[PDB]
């Protein structure tokens, strides 16, 4: 079958209903990366 | 990781505090010479 605008907009609220953000945010102030010129 | 994060602040206060120390010792040193002219400078008008 296809996929319409509405299938698409609840797909994208439930895949991005998942996955968190801190994490990735906190990954990237690692001692690794901190500073950054 | 909290205090990982607080590091390249306070790195940055200590370093200033150690520039203005720098200046209170070449301070003393101006006060310490200008008090020494001071002291030579009252034996003078003594002269006078």
């Amino acid at each position: 079958f296809r996929l319409y605008w509405d299938d698409l907009k609840r797909k994208l609220s439930e895949k991005l209903d998942s996955t968190d953000f801190t994490s990735t945010i906190k990954l990237l102030n690692e001692n690794s990366y901190v500073p950054r010129e | 990781d909290s205090i990982s994060y607080s590091n390249f602040s306070v790195a940055e206060n200590f370093q200033k505090m150690k520039d203005y120390y720098k200046e209170i010792e070449k301070l003393k040193i101006k006060i310490l010479q200008l008090i020494e002219a001071i002291k030579k400078y009252q034996q003078h008008v003594e002269e006078l």
